[PDB]
């Protein structure tokens, strides 16, 4: 764990898809 | 000279604050870090 | 039961400060980003 | 979210391949 | 050209380091 | 701009090599 680390904080990355919405839309609906 | 003096000065005055902003988050980062470990060394020792 | 929660307790507990990291750096990177956007406003304008 | 963002909008990315042409004709098949 | 074609429109993509500012410093200086 | 972003902060990305090394070195010994 002396090393237990991580490199950086993000966000967004990625392209969005027609896919990634219908997901979205999925875990809307569930939720 | 002095026009130029002028924006030089100007360049300079924001990437100190965001030379500041980069040792800010480095700081935050190390607390988030630190806390990950720290949470982690519960999980391993809790 | 009783012993389960509370471990159960102490879990949430790291996670909740946890979480209030992860708004912090959101919040400290929204700074950095916007004073980015800040001198690249300046870049364009000045 | 204040940064939920996304970076572009694609298509087509990728090679075209047998098996890719065999998963269309299964959905094709399905729908 | 019949083919002559891109993929995506994008921006942002990557992650900040001190170099990156150090080139807009610079392009800001000559600019 | 009103999309100019970046998307993380990192450090350490990558692997040590003696090439690194000798760049270091060559960069302490230029400064």
């Amino acid at each position: 764990m002396a090393f237990g680390s991580l490199s950086s904080l993000g966000f967004g990355s990625g392209v969005l898809t027609q896919d990634t919405i219908d997901k979205l839309k999925e875990a809307e609906q569930k939720a | 000279n002095t026009s130029k003096d002028s924006t030089q000065a100007m360049i300079d005055t924001r990437y100190d604050t965001m030379a500041n902003q980069w040792l800010q988050y480095e700081s935050i980062l190390n607390k988030l870090n630190q806390q990950l470990n720290t949470v982690t060394n519960m999980i391993n020792a809790a």
